Order: structure tokens, then C-alpha cells, then sequence
């Protein structure tokens, strides 16, 4: 159910 | 948080999301207590008895939310764990005793109106805020019921603190001076509790001294959530400071 | 970071920074056999 959230992040 | 209701914009600026990498999901409420370092309970982290082991590179702080599932661009702030800290004698075994961590960020965070962080209390406000009857705020976006839904946005509320008797009355757990208990009496006819996703979170309180908000305790365990003749358990945040400083001036701050 | 937290901790900057109070900030208030 979450948002994607930006890659630099993973 | 079940019976509670959405809170204000900027109404919990500490408010911290603890969030699973992979697969993405929230894992436990959190507080930003300075630019560096997060408050949380150690079972966030670890509980052998459920095969849990959290590691810094599995997680992922997430800080000035308000929508719970929403990439909230250009308000909140993602942060990486450098080094996660679990109170040495934590009693996963029996009864959750010290259920505390630290979290030291890869970087500090800026603060913002959206991020800001709590008060760690003091011997005197402990004292005199700690009291049967005062109320107290606990915030997060687990659960709105014990088997339901799940809230959009970051929900509060008030609960007052109970007489250690009537918590030890409660429950068949054997209970420590580490240890607090909250919540309204069956009789009180008000309810509300914490519940699951809630865990690790914030209880603060306001000083009617100097106006700060303090942290006096961290989500810790319960028996469902809401029920009637049970109670919430919290970390005694005041009880554990000095494990506190010592890590913060050991490795950091 | 430490004792009594901060140092500008526990203001939020939305609320007693500009002198505004949050919707059921006064029931704790109250319940402190009422506040400041
Ligand atoms: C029907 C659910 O009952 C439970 O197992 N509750 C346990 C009680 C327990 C406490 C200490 C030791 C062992 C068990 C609990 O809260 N647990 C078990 C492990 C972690 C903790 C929890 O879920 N923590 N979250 C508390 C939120 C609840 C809001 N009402
Ligand atoms: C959690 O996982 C660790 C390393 O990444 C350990 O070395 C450690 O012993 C641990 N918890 C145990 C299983 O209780």
C-alpha cells in the first residue's frame, strides 16, 4: 500500500 | 491507535516512521530526540521469539510525515542508520523489561516546521508529571482496531496514567519499576489505546513549568488494544536516562 | 540529544513558537489539575 519512494533511498 | 483521531500538521514534529526496506512496510513509530539520534523499543528491532533481528542496513527512518502510505515530496526526510544500540539487559525472555534502543543517523537531519525534536525529561520533571491521573499523548499509524482498519494519516491521543496497583491487577506479566501502564478504566467511559504498527512511539507530555513537550515513555506492550480492563505498558523513559547519556557521549550525539 | 532533551526541544515550531495551541492540547492541561 505504500508509495514508491526514490531509489536513492534503497 | 485505536479511538484516537487525525492529528494536526506539525502537531508531533519527533514523530519518527520506522519503515522496512524490503519488503516496504512500517515496522514501529519512533521519536527524533537531536539531529542525530532516534528513541525507539528494542523489540522493534529484536525478538528471537518471532525469528525478528533487525539490522541497520534493513531499515530505513523516515521523519516529518503525516500521510501514512504517501511519498510526502519536499516535507519528509529519509535518513540510513549508522548504528542501532539495544539496552544491554533488555529482557526479550519474559517480560519485556528495558524495552529500549538508540539509533544513531548516517547524517543529521535539518530541522524544519515539520521536524523538530522532544525533551528527554529530567529527575524533577519526572517527579512531578509522573502521576495517577495526568494525562499523557501517544501518536502513530498502527492499527485502528485490534481486528478490523488501518488510518491515512498520523492519528493521537490523550490517555491518563494509572495507579501502579490497579496495572499490576491487571495482567497475569510480572511488572517492573522500568515499566508504566495508561489507559481509562472500563468504568471511565472514554477509551483508546495503542496497537500494532504503534509500537516504539512516543507518550509525551507538556510542561505546565516551562511549556516544553518531554518524552516520559516509549510504546511497549499490550494485551489486544482497547480492552476493557487491560492497560498499555510503556518504557520509563526517566529510569533509563542514564543509559541514555552514556551512549549518546560514548559514540556520538 | 540529552537531559531535559534539547535546547530548543519541545517547541514545536507550528505551536508555542508562534504562540498557537493544538486542538486537545488543553485536556492535558486540565489534567495537571490545570496548567500554567
Ligand atoms: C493478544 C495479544 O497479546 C500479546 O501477546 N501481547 C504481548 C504481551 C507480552 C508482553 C511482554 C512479553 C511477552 C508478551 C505484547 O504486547 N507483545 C509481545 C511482544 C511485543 C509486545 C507487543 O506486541 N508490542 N506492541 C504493543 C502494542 C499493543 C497495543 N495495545
Ligand atoms: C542479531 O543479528 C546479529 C548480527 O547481524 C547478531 O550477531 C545477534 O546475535 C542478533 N540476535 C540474536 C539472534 O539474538
Amino acid at each position: 500500500d505504500f508509495e514508491e519512494i526514490p531509489e536513492e533511498y534503497l | 491507535i485505536v479511538e484516537g483521531s487525525d492529528a494536526e500538521i506539525g502537531m508531533s514534529p519527533w514523530q519518527v516512521m520506522l519503515f522496512r526496506k524490503s519488503p516496504q512496510e512500517l515496522l514501529c513509530g519512533a521519536s527524533l530526540i537531536s539531529d542525530r539520534w532516534v528513541l525507539t523499543a528494542a523489540h522493534c528491532l529484536l525478538y528471537p521469539p518471532w525469528d525478528k533481528n533487525f539490522t541497520e542496513n534493513d531499515l530505513l527512518v523516515r521523519i516529518g510525515k503525516h500521510s501514512r502510505t504517501r511519498y510526502e515530496r519536499n516535507i519528509e526526510k529519509i535518513s540510513m542508520l549508522e548504528k542501532i544500540y539495544i539496552h544491554p539487559r533488555y529482557n526479550w525472555r519474559e517480560n519485556l523489561d528495558r524495552d529500549i534502543a538508540l539509533m544513531k543517523l548516517k547524517k543529521p537531519v535539518a530541522f524544519s516546521d515539520y521536524i523538530h525534536p522532544v525533551c528527554l525529561p529530567d529527575r524533577e520533571t519526572a517527579a512531578s508529571l509522573l502521576q495517577a491521573g495526568y494525562k499523557g499523548r501517544v501518536t502513530g499509524w498502527g492499527n485502528l482496531k485490534e481486528t478490523w482498519g488501518q488510518p491515512s494519516v498520523l492519528q493521537v491521543v490523550n490517555l491518563p496514567i494509572v495507579e501502579r496497583p490497579v496495572c499490576k491487577d491487571s495482567t497475569r506479566i510480572r511488572i517492573t519499576d522500568n515499566m508504566f501502564c495508561a489507559g481509562y478504566k472500563p468504568d471511565e467511559g472514554k477509551r483508546g489505546d495503542a496497537c500494532e504498527g504503534d509500537s516504539g512511539g512516543p507518550f509525551v507530555m507538556k510542561s505546565p513549568f516551562n511549556n516544553r513537550w518531554y518524552q516520559m515513555g516509549i510504546v511497549s506492550w499490550g494485551e489486544g488494544c482497547d480492552r476493557d480492563g487491560k492497560y498499555g505498558f510503556y518504557t520509563h523513559v526517566f529510569r533509563l536516562k542514564k543509559w541514555i547519556q552514556k551512549v549518546i557521549d560514548q559514540f556520538g550525539e | 540529544t540529552f537531559g531535559s532533551g534539547e535546547a530548543d526541544c519541545g517547541l514545536r515550531p507550528l505551536f508555542e513558537k508562534k504562540s498557537l495551541e493544538d486542538k486537545t492540547e488543553r485536556e492535558l492541561l486540565e489534567s495537571y489539575i490545570d496548567g500554567r
